[PDB]
């Protein structure tokens, strides 16, 4: 009745701050891991070229 | 009575680098015609 709730109430600021701390560090992390990917894709001059010698010219 | 002309020699045929309009056309296909130009060159200085 006495002492357990005392003590209890004593941990509970620290516990949320810490629970904060985790949190925030999931958000970081999940924000940390975006990369944008740009890919790089055959260029059509050297299509249109190909179609040129196939032409004969 | 000097020498004449050498018979042998011949003048090389001066090439002319092919010059394309300047376009929007042009710079899509800027490197492809730069190579048909290079091609064009090297065609005339070998002979065909």
């Amino acid at each position: 009745d006495i002492m357990v709730p005392s003590f209890v109430y004593n941990k509970l600021p620290v516990i949320h701050f810490l629970q904060e701390k985790r949190a925030e560090q999931k958000l970081r992390r999940v924000l940390d891991e975006t990369y944008t990917e740009w890919t790089e894709e055959l260029d059509q001059a050297h299509v249109t070229d190909a179609i040129t010698r196939s032409l004969n010219i | 009575r000097a020498d004449e002309v050498d018979y042998t020699n011949l003048p090389a045929p001066k090439p002319q680098k092919t010059v394309w309009d300047d376009n929007i056309e042009t710079e899509v296909l800027r490197k492809y015609l730069d190579g048909l130009s290079q091609y064009d060159m090297e065609e005339a200085k070998y002979g065909v």
